[PDB]
């Protein structure tokens, strides 16, 4: 049924899976029109697709094109998700499918659901954990293939950059969820972080900088602190 | 007018005979039921007095043979069995009449309900749905489950009514994913109805015996198969304007007759306020709606 907290070590076995997050497939600006009503313009989208063991992130861009003509974008939006991640898995060899799909949005099951009648045995999954995927537009070099797109593609990316070679599975996601968490609730001070000392770089092939596993710790702890100062100023506590 | 007599009640029962009913007591002279009006299907069920368990019946057609019904000790029910013998049964009719120990099928005549009821309803189509084939009557109780019930176990006994299912294959053309699943109109239009059940009679016969399965003997699999019928018109951009207004006097008189004090387990709260309030027709059972806002306002 439903991921959760209490079977959270699921995530890192050996049954492939992918959690498929559609926060930012439909993204658009509202304005006002020379007329004062309001309009939306939509700007490029993704579908966030991703192996929490292996890092491996399918980033299916989403062109404004998609849209053109159509009406309900908001539902429109789930189906087309729902078809893209089918076309994924269909694509992909029957030993690298996965067995589960976890969405992070219960809106995203029966959209699913009908567009993988074709694969009974894959298991299309809720979440009660709050992960913080949306925040994926504030890790820049996704953004910038996002927005540079004229056309669809699919990226593909590693999301826990080269840290497989020295943490775990289970570590690398709890790292990736704490930076997200950040970039989501004040991401300028998260940014701010990231970037603060100019001696660590972000590799041309990476995501994240270069941080030693003792630069891990202190830029983990500042992190913390953020979502629990941006806590404070929020609640007032 | 035909009559289904009994050999006799050895045990206290509440017998029914379509939307009536009455409580026969232990040993009491009942030899059964006269004036059963010719034309339509009719169903004959019980329930005992000593074990509410299990209510049991028969649905039959009097223009098929001469039916009666004789409790069993051994399997411990009224059994309906059919006499080949005219000369011998028309005796036995005649008898029973004389001696006035018959009730009579009570139909008031300004009263359409039974036909309203069973419109479309024909043994045929009962004799497929039940398959028992060497008896012309046909067998329902309380646990009997449906073919759909047992895919999700014995299947000699089971209700073989047309599986539906939204999430299907047969439900969802490939590369029509949204479409179908939010407008059903292709699976009610195209699978089933040119399909399965051939024309909207055969459908609206199979709805409607669902419907009188759930009612008479709470049967939980029939009361999801009819929900299931209703919800897939609704669920239809694109239905003939004909069967539309069918539907809605089928559901209005089927409400109408539905126990105002069992509306909480034969009606599902979902169903009937997508049908109508959010639905493709929930503009098109204007009669239906009328009659559920003033019987049933708090499931909606
Ligand atoms: C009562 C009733 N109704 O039809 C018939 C026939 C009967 C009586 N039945 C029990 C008979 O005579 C036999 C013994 C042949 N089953």
């Amino acid at each position: 049924g439903a991921m959760n907290s209490s079977n959270y070590a699921e995530l890192f076995n050996n049954d492939i899976k992918l959690f498929v997050d559609d926060t930012n497939v439909y993204r658009v600006t509202v304005h006002k029109t020379f007329e004062g009503n309001v309009a939306t313009k939509a700007i490029n989208g993704c579908i966030f697709t991703l192996n929490p063991k292996t890092g491996h992130l399918f980033l299916k861009i989403i062109h404004t094109s998609v849209w053109a003509g159509q009406k309900r974008l908001s539902q429109l939006a789930k189906w087309k998700t729902a078809e893209e991640v089918s076309a994924l898995v269909r694509s992909l060899p029957k030993e690298e499918q996965p067995k589960q799909i976890i969405v992070t949005r219960k809106a995203m099951l029966d959209p699913l659901e009908v567009h993988m009648l074709d694969f009974p045995n894959i298991a299309i999954r809720p979440t009660e954990l709050r992960l913080p995927f949306s925040a994926a537009m504030s890790i820049d070099k996704l953004s910038d293939v996002v927005m540079k797109a004229t056309e669809p593609q699919m990226v593909l990316f590693n999301i826990y950059d080269d840290w497989l070679d020295r943490i775990s599975s289970y570590t690398a996601f709890s790292r990736l969820t704490l930076l997200l968490r950040a970039l989501k609730t004040n991401e300028e001070s998260a940014k701010m972080i990231l970037l603060s000392d100019p001696t660590i770089t972000i590799k041309s092939y990476h995501l994240w900088p270069s941080f030693t596993d003792e630069q891990w710790i202190t830029i983990e702890s500042q992190m913390r602190d953020l979502i629990l100062t941006e806590y404070g100023r929020k609640y007032n506590v | 007018m035909n009559t289904v007599p009994f050999t006799s009640a050895p045990i206290e029962v509440t017998i029914g005979i379509d939307q009536y009913s009455f409580n026969v007591k232990e040993n009491q002279p009942f030899h059964g039921i006269k004036d059963i009006p010719i034309g339509h299907v009719h169903v004959i069920h019980f329930q005992h007095a000593d074990n509410s368990s299990m209510r049991y019946g028969y649905w039959f057609d009097c223009r098929m043979g001469n039916f009666y019904i004789q409790y069993d000790p051994k399997d411990g029910l009224y059994k309906m069995m059919e006499e080949r013998d005219g000369a011998k049964f028309e005796n036995i009719v005649h008898n029973f009449k004389e001696r006035q120990m018959m009730v009579s099928y009570p139909k008031i005549d300004e009263d359409d309900t039974w036909y309203n009821l069973t419109e479309f309803v024909q043994m045929d189509k009962i004799r497929k749905i039940v398959r028992k084939d060497e008896n012309q009557f046909s067998y329902v109780d309380s646990s009997m489950t449906t073919v759909q019930e047992n895919e999700l176990s014995d299947p000699a006994h089971s209700l073989n009514y047309t599986v539906i299912n939204f999430k299907s294959r047969e439900a969802i053309r490939p590369g029509h994913e949204m479409e179908d699943f939010l407008d059903k109109s292709y699976y009610l239009n195209t699978v089933m109805l040119q399909g399965i059940f051939k024309n909207s009679s055969n459908y609206f016969g199979e709805l409607q015996f669902a419907f009188l399965n759930a009612m008479f003997f709470g049967n939980y699999g029939s009361s999801l198969q009819w929900h299931a019928m209703i919800e897939l018109i609704c669920s239809s951009a694109t239905v003939p304007k004909h069967m539309l207004d069918k539907l809605d006097e089928i559901l209005y008189y089927q409400i109408k007759t539905l126990p105002e004090q069992y509306s909480d387990i034969l009606l599902n709260e979902r169903v009937w306020n997508i049908c109508l309030y959010s639905s493709f027709q929930k503009n098109s059972l204007h009669n239906t709606e009328k009659i559920m806002e003033n019987k049933y306002p708090e499931l909606l």
